[PDB]
């Protein structure tokens, strides 16, 4: 009902905290988590309007997906 | 490569030689904060608006600004029994002696 | 070179971030940031907590027992943001803790 | 009154220009540390119980030991 960006972030952090670039599938698992994070943040966009945590999540997610070459469409 | 956390930090007043004026406690757990502040900051790191923006900018371009820093965001006092200038035994709350939470600022 | 804890420039351009689709004004502001060494002794204007005083001491005596304290904002000020809210209305609101006014070791 | 902050300000003022990578760091540092030690000793009684003071005293003493700055010497 309200702004729920913190849930999205918690999920993303929980899902990726262990990830280490020294292991094989880092980038794929990371991109999957990023797409899920992007989707979760998108679905709470209206309630979160004006919340800098929300707006920076949206932009930081988009930027990370560009940096890590994650397709916008793909598995989560 | 640990993320921002509260870590142990033991303070021993006797090892520091402060037992010539501190009566008690002669040691306590102060803790300290240490670790990476990475985008996205989890809620319990309680960033300021400024830290939110800085972490974002450092994520997008590490040259534009450094990351935010893991520091105590909540602290608690300890009661120290000591002798003051006038040789009075004093019991005083020393504020901000113990890290209760760490966060990114 | 390794400067001591200081307030440095940090320009925030909301238009460059694409946030002008909800922010009306300002579209940019000076946020500053903090950066630099926290060394023993902490100068008074770094305004340390008791904890930071002790940690800086301990890191000076034994840099392996504890890391140094960290240069972070110790006073911040708000900026007023005019933006389009969730109800699609113009709203003026103070965003607290947006501009670094002083840096210190914590 | 406890005037530790005066001692610290002086020490920081006097060493602010020091760059560890420049050739005379230790000699100017020790003179500065010795003056800092003397200043803190002159306000010791007023400062008992002041954590900034006690930390300064111990930090200075430790640095003078670390850097092998003699107890007496130019300032
Ligand atoms: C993303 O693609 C760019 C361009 O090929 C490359 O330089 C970069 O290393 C890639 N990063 C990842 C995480 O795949
Ligand atoms: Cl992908
Ligand atoms: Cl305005
Ligand atoms: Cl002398």
């Amino acid at each position: 009902g309200q702004c729920r960006i913190q849930k999205c972030t918690t999920d993303f952090v929980s899902l990726t905290s262990h990830l280490n670039s020294a292991v094989d599938g880092f980038d794929s698992e990371f991109c999957k988590a990023l797409r899920a994070y992007a989707g979760c943040t998108q679905r709470t966009s209206k309630a979160c309007r004006g919340n800098l945590v929300y707006h920076s999540a949206v932009l930081g997610i988009s930027d990370l997906m560009s940096q890590r070459n994650c397709s916008k469409d793909g598995p989560t | 490569k640990a993320r921002c956390s509260r870590k142990a930090l033991h303070v021993n007043f006797k090892d520091m030689g402060w037992d010539d004026w501190i009566i008690a406690p002669l040691e306590y757990e102060a803790f300290h904060c240490e670790g990476l502040c990475e985008f996205p900051l989890r809620s319990h790191l309680e960033p300021t608006n400024h830290a939110v923006i800085q972490t974002l900018m450092n994520s997008m371009d590490p040259e534009s600004t450094p990351p935010t820093c893991c520091v105590p965001t909540r602290l608690s006092p300890i009661s120290i029994l000591f002798i003051d200038s006038a040789n009075n035994v004093v019991k005083k709350d020393y504020e901000d002696m113990v890290v209760e939470s760490c966060g990114c600022r």
